[PDB]
């Protein structure tokens, strides 16, 4: 997708401030909690019986770190998300068969996580920019369905 | 179906928001207008610029209908009947837009309630907004 | 909320389907499996080939739960409680899949009820399947 | 999107049998009826107070004919839906601001219409093929959002 210089600036300034070791786990964690059916794809992760168990689960944070990495990777190739997400698309679509709607959900959960961490710094225009980005990643992750 | 804990969680959140409810409602609407431009077509006659008294005025109405929903959580269908009539019948509001505003409402709470917006509360708030939205799109005939 | 005319319309449709209900349910499931491959992951242990006795057997259960829903249309929540428990809790069935099967169920009726599937009946049937689906995804906790 | 020779054959054989002067109106008509909010985009069309009024409305059938035309156009460029739908995408997304979900709905309504007209001839595999096509058109019509 195409972000304007202001949107790119609003996105990168805030991103640089992100704790890459925590925000991915927080978002994955919250997805598993807010949309329970998602846990179906993580039977090997252990205890997910409670939100506290989910959020403190080592596997979760570890896996969320990877997810964030892919998001960062995406922020670096805003103008080439299709190519960037190719193998993740085959993995998520052809192997896992994750319904795409869940890609949009995780993206929106990320946005919630960012709003929660950054407060008033996560302005409406800063959010609008971030919505274009998570929309882009979701679209790209789902290319193997198109 | 909202669980008793969800009710307790949503109650607490509203509690904390306090007198900011009106103001947070305007911010959610602005967040929606900027993030999901397609939603702007329902407000052709509104000035949607930042600081718009019409937007602030509307966020108050939105926040109030949500407070009424909360104050009457076990019968939102009844409490929200006139509103759902208005949204489906007269306004023809595409159901998908309810998910867009609900998300923006979540984002607004998250941006203002650091200690409150826990995973669990986020889950409860999410379910409450989906219930309100179900009711609001219920009169589609 | 289903209107009295929707109830009359859904009743008529069921009426016409008669003893084919079981068979049409299997066809809907097959239509779903072929059209929306992602739905197959919930039936890893099912043989999903054409003519599969497990699929036919399952379409009967699906058709029967829907008939029960129809026979108890003013309290589908109560009638469908055990089923929604099963679908959200144990099976973790992504809500979006309900829209996929509901559409396939519509397609199946349309393919078998030329005179019945009028725009109005199609609208009523659509609302009934969305109500059943709402109930079926209601226990997500 | 990519259809297999069998899917292409299943699609074109059935399509050739389509009454191009009626099926588009029937689908648009049913969309307006099954998903009422859609009528919002057609205030100039006149009487839409009842399903009978909707289905018999001249404007509707006339406009549905155009819509079908675009579908046919799409069937001819299965391998290039993006280019084919460019101006319709700008019209539908940038000018009308129609939410994309409604593109998927109309597509699914079309499928219902075809099942209704063709009966057992509209087999599950024939449908699976047609779902790939309406998915493709919806995706292409929505490119101006991506
Ligand atoms: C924005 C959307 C998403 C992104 C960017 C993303 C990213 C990732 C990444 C980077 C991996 C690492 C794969 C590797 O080890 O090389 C992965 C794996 C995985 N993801 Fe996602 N993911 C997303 C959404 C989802 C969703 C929503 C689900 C489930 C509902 C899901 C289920 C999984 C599973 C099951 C694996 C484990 C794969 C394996 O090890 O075999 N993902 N994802
Ligand atoms: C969280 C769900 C929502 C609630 C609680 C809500 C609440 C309200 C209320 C209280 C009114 C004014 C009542 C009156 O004056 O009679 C209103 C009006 C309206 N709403 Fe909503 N609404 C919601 C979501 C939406 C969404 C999804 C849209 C579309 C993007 C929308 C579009 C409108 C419009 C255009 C009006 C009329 C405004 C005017 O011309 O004065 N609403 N809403
Ligand atoms: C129209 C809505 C639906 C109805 C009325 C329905 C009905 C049923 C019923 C009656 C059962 C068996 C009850 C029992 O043995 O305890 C069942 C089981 C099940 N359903 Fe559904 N269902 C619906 C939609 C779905 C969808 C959306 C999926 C997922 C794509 C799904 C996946 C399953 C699975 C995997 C089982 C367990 C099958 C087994 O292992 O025996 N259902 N369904
Ligand atoms: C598969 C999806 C769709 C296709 C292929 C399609 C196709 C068409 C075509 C070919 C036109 C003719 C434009 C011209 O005169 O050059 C058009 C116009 C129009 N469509 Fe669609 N359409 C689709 C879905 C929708 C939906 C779902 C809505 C509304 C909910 C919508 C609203 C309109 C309106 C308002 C016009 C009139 C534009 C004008 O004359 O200014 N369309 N569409």
């Amino acid at each position: 997708v195409h972000l304007t210089p202001e949107e790119k600036s609003a996105v990168t300034a805030l991103w640089g401030k992100v704790n890459v070791d925590e925000v991915g786990g927080e978002a994955l964690g919250r997805l598993l909690v807010v949309y329970p059916w998602t846990q179906r794809f993580f039977e090997s992760f252990g205890d997910l019986s409670t939100p506290d168990a989910v959020m403190g689960n080592p596997k979760v944070k570890a896996h969320g770190k990877k997810v964030l990495g892919a998001f960062s990777d995406g922020l670096a190739h805003l103008d080439n998300l299709k190519g960037t997400f190719a193998t993740l698309s085959e993995l998520h679509c052809d192997k896992l068969h994750v319904d795409p709607e869940n890609f949009r959900l995780l993206g929106n959960v990320l946005v919630c996580v960012l709003a929660h961490h950054f407060g008033k710094e996560f302005t409406p225009p800063v959010q609008a920019a971030y919505q274009k980005v998570v929309a882009g990643v979701a679209n790209a992750l789902a290319h193997k369905y198109h | 179906v909202l669980s008793p804990a969800d009710k307790t969680n949503v109650k607490a959140a509203w509690g904390k928001v306090g007198a900011h409810a009106g103001e947070y409602g305007a911010e959610a609407l602005e967040r929606m207008f900027l993030s999901f431009p397609t939603t702007k077509t329902y407000f052709p006659h509104f000035d949607l610029s930042h600081g718009s008294a019409q937007v602030k005025g509307h966020g108050k109405k939105v926040a109030d209908a949500l407070t009424n929903a909360v104050a009457h959580v076990d019968d939102m269908p009844n409490a929200l009947s006139a509103l759902s009539d208005l949204h489906a019948h007269k306004l023809r509001v595409d159901p998908v837009n309810f998910k867009l505003l609900s998300h923006c409402l979540l984002v607004t709470l998250a941006a203002h309630l650091p200690a409150e917006f826990t995973p669990a509360v986020h889950a409860s708030l999410d379910k409450f907004l989906a219930s309100v939205s179900t009711v609001l799109t219920s009169k589609y005939r």
